[PDB]
């Protein structure tokens, strides 16, 4: 059971929020590419 | 809200249909400054402060 979230202490001025469908021996291989081009 | 504590709602990441508001008969003032109501439904903005 997931019952521990300790990643931030505050959230003051939000510009953008987006809730989506979930993206997700070692059995799974997950490749991701993150790019910042022209905003 | 009261005018001293006016509510501000940030509107982002959606489709804004302004013709529903403009063609409503329930509004007495619809005075737009800096933009015309006819091209509001065409233009696109980063954020809307209500
Ligand atoms: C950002 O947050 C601080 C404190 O939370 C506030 O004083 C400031 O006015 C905010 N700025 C904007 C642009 O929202």
């Amino acid at each position: 059971m997931e019952s521990e979230f300790r990643v931030y202490s505050s959230a003051n001025n939000c510009t953008f929020e987006y809730v989506s469908q979930p993206f997700l021996n070692f059995k799974n291989l997950r490749e991701f590419v993150f790019k910042n081009i022209d905003g | 809200a009261s005018v001293y504590a006016w509510n501000r709602k940030r509107i982002s990441n959606c489709v804004a249909d302004y013709s529903v508001l403009y063609n409503s008969a329930s509004f007495s003032t619809f005075k737009c400054y800096g933009v015309s109501p006819t091209k509001l439904n065409d233009l696109c903005f980063t954020n809307v402060y209500a």
